[PDB]
């Protein structure tokens, strides 16, 4: 009973503002990744952007 | 091939432990968002290799 | 929100609901606008309201919850080496309602030489204070500091430090009260259980009981840093020097 | 008659009255510890703690939960004459040490 | 829940139509008037 | 610019969880962190071109023999009265300009206090220009206790908001009973990384003990090894840690708190300039908006991301009437065969 | 340097995505009614009701918690048969279903 | 040294 | 450790009373007088005009900090509230004048006094018995003599200094008599309440009241009220020799003292201790001394503003406290 | 019984009291300086001592 | 600008002692720890209420409109 009753729970409901969600939801971290390529010195491996 | 050798490491956990067991892991103290707000320290882990920040 | 008329001139809001937004009381403003519509008041609290957005939607993880004091305390209390008499008991449940939450006490841990409850069972009592809440929590999780037992084949609540958080019918049976079992970021926490298991409504009542029991605890118990705290002892000296 | 100091929440209050919840007006910790500490030593009570619910406004909410011998009220009415009692033996032992000198 | 001054509650008002449920309540607010924290600032008849 | 504070270092009333402070009334009583401020205003008399001067008279008085409200604080001479008190419609310089100016003709237009407390007139000055047209000068002081969401600072990057005013009795204290006037979060120290405001602690508490100020520069200064021992030799703990009693329950505290002076500034940021709302008032004439001035009733602007937000919980009613019930509601008449 | 770049790619990220909504058929369309997705990450799962491992139920504690809701000392324990045979008495009409 | 609150009536005491 | 605070070096254990029955099974320490009254002590150390060092023994803190906090915040006094200025021609603001003069203290008993009613208009507000009225008038001017000159502005002037015991007191109505015999005085006459050069004057009418600490920092009448916890120190293991000297040199220096035949060392006077356990820095006195403070013995220290005497404000404190609990016990419990 | 609740301008340079008839001119009289402040009020002002 | 009446901490009165000081430092040459003590100052509050005092109102009266 408790699987199912999670399982029925956990589906997109009509309505949703989905795109704006997944919009939010890439810029927001977006908004925290430097304009940089750092990494751990001690490696120099390939250049990769 | 790369050397993870000579590279920064502290003593943490992996968020996920329960699949491998990681007691140590990469760093750099090199992301500051504000001078108010304290440092931002990122990590990955030595064993599986599992980037994240603090 | 809800508004609370107050005789000062700022905004205030509870700390846990300080990570939405990223303010931080060092001069931050906010804007607040008055909806003049029925339409636009039953919108705005039934779809906007912060008990029905405790999980954040890019990943579904809680977002509000314990901050840095309130974490703290929270630890402090539930550390193993915390044992309470009943007057202190008491006080600590009075302290953590507004003086107005019926309480049954258990059984204390320690029934000789004295009667001693310890601090995981206030904590269980924070979650479930009677026979009418219907509460009931089980969990399994893992504090972000764990050490492993003396040998592998030893369950995970045998760890050296307190480590394994073992909750079982609303009762704590071991573990501490960590930024993984109150804070924000993990699924495994107290506050996203009851929330999942018993609504929105429950999990507000738990974290604004933790929020007012540790406004009032830390102050009365003591808790501070020093040069001491960071100074280094003369073997360092030696040490590091040699190294 | 004063029937604005003490207010008797009843909500919080139980039928059979062995455990209640008390309102009083512009108190605060100095009456609240003393008060706790009290009837604290009463043989029947189990639960005695205060709470300041805001800093802002004066007020003080006080628990009694009892066995089922006595009830709250009347633990509370033995808490307050007991804490007179104590100021009685500490105003006449300082008062009679001053006058000694 | 948030905490509003009673100085910037005093000038966002909410306009309350006359319901027959809260008739009571709303001349007591136009009894307290803009002074008093609890009251009104502004009266809307309906043919006016 | 500052203050010592006695500062305890301490969790306090859950009040100063990130930032905030505790400040003890009775230390705000007894004047600390007190302020004042000042503004000017400058009002010209010109000369126009037919000849035509401003007159500054006025204080048009009542029957029984008394100023009218409106000028009550302003005196015969229509400037106000060198320690008169304003309030909000009060005139304290009163200016009439000719209806002829593009002497019998005459239009009031004055100046009118508006403020959110009242002001004391404290300095008037009159004089002329090269061209001889008279130049007022009117100074308006304002007394300023630190209410509750002041800013500070520590010289450290520490800067915080006022959580928080308890009463004395609401204290910890040693066994002298001195009380601390700031509490700060001990939680900010370590991320932050903040050891050279420790030091100050230290050298601040042993220097007044001592009698003699204590010099912290840049590689260098009064080291910690001399502090400590001056410390310890008036009978405190060599760490600056000191036992103290809560002012709640009376029982020692189950830590040793760090107690001792630091310099403390106060910062021009006060919550008294910042608090501003808006119900109704003044538009913009092109788009019948809510104006935008700092002064007048601006309304308050819901942006881009802020509608974007809204779109996302998916409340369409609320994006009626925020963006155009309570901003700019027209009714229009639209031909329907033509789409004018 | 990088805040006006980030806020400028969040804008046009809300101009591109912001008129996408799951509809009573369970399609993902656009305002001018055009399908871009059949189901919701060929899921039709909402992200945020999820737990943890990828998947919305943690069998584990779901487990545990059941286990601990209905402990009684005087229940006779099923045959490890029995335990499938209801498991399939319940799941099976839902499979039928589809 | 002097016992005076025996003696002299306390107004201030008196709550308003 | 049976009403002993244990002080360790890194944290304070035993801190909370644990007397009740509910602490252990035997369900021994009830409440009853008779024996509370026999347990309780005063000893009063010393004492003076403004000072009261006395000794409470046997209470709970729960009480004994009761009494600090009604002696600090609830403990009537008088100060000046309104001041009205005639005229001010000095550099410091009428603001800033008006509450250093109500931060002044004043040398008047209370209980001459009465509580002044809010609910009523200014015009009939003060009386004769509610209200003392203080005048000040002082006009600086220049020195009619021929000293040399740049010199400092105390011969170079006249009256240059605003002192406290510039207040005049004017009797009204009744004050003439009640008054008559104990003028109302400043109880320090030198603070300086404001500075002026010549051409400048200061005019103005004090109302001093009745006025509560609680309300403003000014109406208390204890500069402080405080107690400190009996220390001990408990030594085992003798210490005699050259480590006695510096056992002895970490403690304040009249604490413990050396036995010259004996060479060992000895507790010699507790209430000396400022507890700064510096003796746990060590390690070598790591197991030959445990500090401790007793839980039950309060040493009280009181420094009085000027107006009342100490032993007068604690007892005020006793009664105020008692006081409000019987009126909380008279008032009826309305539901 | 109940104690109930209770032009001029000087130059900026000599520091001498002046008063201003009507058109006359806006400077000082014993020495010519051309700014001037007002008098204090002669009205009671009250505080509070807070 | 002048030394405040009372303490911030304590509110002892520290109002009278400021010439006091001011004498003891000048006259009868004296540490300023000493001095301190000397004037009843033993609360570190209060010893800093004294010690870290500017007289700005000194500097003030230089430049008194009535001279
Ligand atoms: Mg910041
Ligand atoms: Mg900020
Ligand atoms: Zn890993
Ligand atoms: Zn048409
Ligand atoms: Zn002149
Ligand atoms: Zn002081």
């Amino acid at each position: 009973e408790i699987a199912l009753f999670k399982y029925r729970k956990a589906r997109l409901e009509p309505g949703t503002a989905i795109g704006a969600i997944g919009a939010q939801s890439i810029g927001e971290p977006g908004t925290q990744m430097t304009l940089k390529t750092f990494h751990f010195a001690g490696v120099a491996s390939m250049n990769v952007t | 091939g790369g050397g993870w050798d000579n590279v920064d490491q502290t003593k943490t956990q992996c968020p996920n432990y329960d699949t491998c067991g990681g007691e140590s892991a990469y760093f750099f103290q090199l992301q500051i968002r504000s001078a108010d707000e304290p440092m931002t320290t990122f990590y990955k882990c030595v064993n599986c290799g599992h980037r994240w920040k603090e | 929100h809800y508004a609370k008329i107050r005789p000062w001139r700022t905004f205030r809001l509870n700390e846990c609901v300080c990570t939405p937004y990223n303010a931080d009381f060092d001069g931050d403003e906010m804007n607040l606008h008055v909806p003049q519509t029925e339409e636009a008041r039953a919108e705005a609290i039934n779809l906007m309201g912060v008990k029905n957005n405790l999980l954040t939607p890019k990943s579904g993880e809680p977002i509000i919850a314990a901050t840095q004091d309130f974490i703290t305390g929270s630890y402090l209390i539930s550390h193993k080496d915390s044992f309470y008499d009943r007057a202190t008991l008491t006080q600590l449940l009075s302290m953590m309602s507004d003086g107005i939450e019926h309480f049954d006490i258990p059984p204390p841990a320690i029934m000789k030489p004295y009667y001693l409850w310890t601090g995981k069972q206030v904590f269980s009592l924070l979650i479930k204070p009677n026979h009418n809440s219907p509460v009931v929590i089980n969990l399994d999780a893992k504090n972000k500091v764990f050490v492993p037992p003396k040998s592998k084949s030893l369950p995970n609540e045998m760890s050296q430090n307190d480590g394994f958080v073992i909750i079982r019918g609303s009762q704590i049976l071991s573990g501490v009260m960590d930024k993984s079992v109150l804070g924000d970021g993990k699924k495994h926490s107290v506050f996203y259980t009851i929330l999942r298991d018993y609504g929105p409504q429950e999990a507000a009542n738990a974290m604004n009981r933790m929020a007012k029991l540790c406004a009032r605890f830390l102050g009365n118990r003591g808790f501070s840093i020093g040069i001491n705290d960071v100074t280094p002892a003369d073997d360092l000296k030696q040490k590091k020097e040699e190294l | 008659p004063d029937r604005e100091k003490i207010k008797l929440l009843t909500q919080a209050t139980s039928e059979d009255g062995t455990s209640a919840s008390f309102q009083i007006v512009e108190e605060d910790h100095t009456l609240g510890n003393a008060l706790r500490y009290v009837i604290m030593k009463n043989p029947d009570v189990e639960f005695c703690g205060y709470s300041i619910p805001h800093p802002s406004e004066n007020l003080l909410n006080i628990r009694i939960q009892t066995y089922g011998e006595t009830t709250a009220v009347d633990a509370l009415q033995k808490g307050l004459k007991d804490l007179m009692d104590l100021c009685d033996v500490v105003e006449s032992k300082f008062t009679e040490k001053i006058k000694s000198m | 829940e948030v905490a509003v001054p009673d100085r910037v509650a005093k000038v966002l008002t909410y306009p309350e139509k006359v319901t027959r449920y809260n008739r009571h309540k709303l001349q007591e607010l136009i009894v307290n008037g803009p002074n008093v924290h609890p009251g009104a600032n502004y009266l809307l008849k309906r043919n006016e | 610019a500052g203050q010592n504070a006695t500062v305890a270092v301490m969790s306090y009333s859950g009040y100063d969880i990130e930032d905030a402070l505790v400040l003890n009334k009775s230390s705000i009583d007894r004047g600390f962190g007190r302020c004042e401020t000042r503004r000017k205003t400058t009002t010209v008399l010109k000369r126009y071109a037919n000849h035509t001067q401003d007159i500054i008279g006025g204080m048009r008085v009542d029957e029984n023999g008394d100023p009218i409200w409106q000028h009550q604080s302003l005196g015969p001479d229509g400037l106000g009265e060198v320690g008169m008190k304003v309030q909000s419609g009060q005139i304290y310089i009163n200016k009439s300009v000719p209806t002829n100016s593009a002497q019998t003709q005459y239009r009031e237009a004055p100046v009118i206090y508006r403020g959110p407390e009242p002001s004391h007139i404290d300095q008037v000055m009159m004089s002329v220009s090269d061209n001889d047209q008279a130049l007022i000068k009117v100074l308006l002081r304002q007394n300023r206790r630190p209410e509750l969401g002041d800013k500070f600072s520590s010289r450290h990057g520490q800067k915080g908001v006022c959580g928080i005013i308890v009463k004395q009795e609401d204290m910890p204290f040693n066994d002298q009973g001195i009380v601390p006037d700031i509490i700060m979060n001990p939680h900010g120290f370590p991320s932050r990384m903040t050891v050279g405001k420790m030091i100050e602690l230290i050298s601040g508490k042993a220097g007044v003990l001592n009698g003699t100020l204590e010099y912290g520069t840049c590689f260098g200064g009064s080291k910690l090894e001399d502090m400590s021992k001056i410390l310890v030799d008036q009978g405190f703990n060599y760490s600056g840690k000191d036992m103290l009693y809560s002012g709640i329950t009376g029982e020692c505290l189950q830590a040793y708190i760090f107690f001792g002076p630091i310099y403390y500034q106060k910062l021009k940021h006060m919550v008294l300039d910042k608090m501003h709302a808006r119900a109704r008032g003044p538009r913009a004439v092109l788009t019948r908006q809510p104006t935008e001035g700092r002064s007048r009733d601006g309304g308050l602007r819901l942006g881009e991301m802020e509608r974007d937000c809204v779109i996302a919980y998916g409340a369409s009613q609320l994006l009626l009437e925020r963006l155009m019930i309570s901003s700019d509601a027209f009714e229009v008449d639209v031909c329907d065969k033509c789409g004018l | 340097v990088k805040t006006a770049e980030t806020g400028y790619m969040s804008r046009r990220l809300m101009k591109s995505l912001e008129d996408l909504s799951c509809q009573y058929d369970n399609t993902v369309r656009t305002s001018a009614n055009g399908i871009v997705q059949f189901t919701y990450g060929g899921d039709g799962l909402d992200p945020l009701e999820m737990e943890g491992n990828a998947q919305p139920v943690n069998f584990n504690r779901s487990w545990d918690h059941a286990y601990n809701i209905t402990f009684n000392n005087q229940d006779k324990g099923l045959l490890p048969y029995a335990i499938m045979e209801t498991a399939n008495e319940i799941l099976g009409p839902l499979e039928e279903r589809l | 040294s002097r016992d005076t609150w025996n003696t002299k009536n306390m107004r201030s005491l008196e709550p308003p | 450790m049976s009403n002993i605070v244990g002080i360790e070096y890194n944290r304070v254990t035993n801190t909370t009373s644990t007397d009740f029955p509910g602490f252990s099974k035997d369900a021994e320490n009830e409440w009853n007088v008779e024996k509370f009254k026999k347990d309780f002590e005063v000893n009063i150390s010393s004492l003076d005009a403004r000072e009261a060092n006395f000794d409470l023994i046997n209470i709970d803190t729960s009480i004994a900090n009761a009494f600090r906090r009604i002696m600090i915040s609830e403990v009537p006094s008088v100060a000046a509230e309104y001041v009205y200025f005639f005229n001010n021609t000095s550099v410091i603001q009428d603001e800033v004048l008006a509450h250093r003069i109500g931060l002044v203290p004043l040398k008047v008993d209370p209980d001459m006094l009465t509580w002044v009613d809010s609910n009523l208009p200014d015009d009939e507000k003060f009386t004769d018995e509610n209200t003392i009225v203080l005048s000040l008038n002082v006009k600086c001017t220049r020195n009619p003599d021929a000293p040399k000159g740049s010199t400092d502005p105390k011969e170079l002037y006249n009256n240059a200094h605003v002192y406290a015991r510039d207040l005049k007191f004017e009797p009204q109505g009744r004050q003439s008599t009640t008054f008559a015999d104990c003028p109302v005085v400043p109880a320090d006459p030198d603070i300086l309440l404001a500075k002026l050069r010549p051409g400048q004057e200061i005019s103005l009418k004090a109302h001093c009241i009745l006025g509560i600490g609680g309300d403003h920092a000014k109406f208390s009448p204890v500069s402080t009220a405080s107690y400190r916890l009996l220390p001990q120190i408990n030594i085992l293991q003798p210490i005699k020799g050259e480590s006695a000297r510096r056992f002895q040199k970490c403690f304040p220096p009249g604490v413990i003292g050396i036995d010259e035949g004996s060479d060992e060392a000895y507790v010699k006077d507790a209430r000396k201790d400022t507890v700064s356990r510096e003796v746990l820095r060590y390690e070598e006195f790591a197991d030959k001394v445990k500090l401790g403070r007793v839980r039950n013995h309060f040493i009280f220290n009181v420094e009085s503003a000027g107006a009342m005497t100490p032993e007068e404000i604690f007892f005020k404190s006793v009664r105020i406290l008692k006081n409000k609990a019987e009126y909380l016990k008279n008032c009826p419990i309305t539901q | 019984x109940x104690x109930x609740x209770x032009l001029k301008y000087i130059c900026a340079e000599c520091s001498s009291k002046l008063s201003l008839s009507r058109t006359d001119a806006v400077r000082c009289k014993d020495c010519g300086h051309r700014i001037l402040l007002k008098a204090r009020t002669k009205r009671l002002v009250q505080f509070e001592a807070r | 600008m002048i030394v405040p009446v009372r303490c911030f901490s304590c509110g002892k009165v520290v109002g009278d002692k400021w010439e006091s000081y001011l004498n003891l430092l000048q006259e009868d040459e004296l540490d300023e720890g000493t001095a301190l003590s000397r004037l009843g100052l033993k609360r570190y509050c209060c010893r800093r209420m004294i010690l870290t005092h500017v007289d700005l109102i000194e500097k003030f009266l230089r430049y008194n409109p009535l001279e």
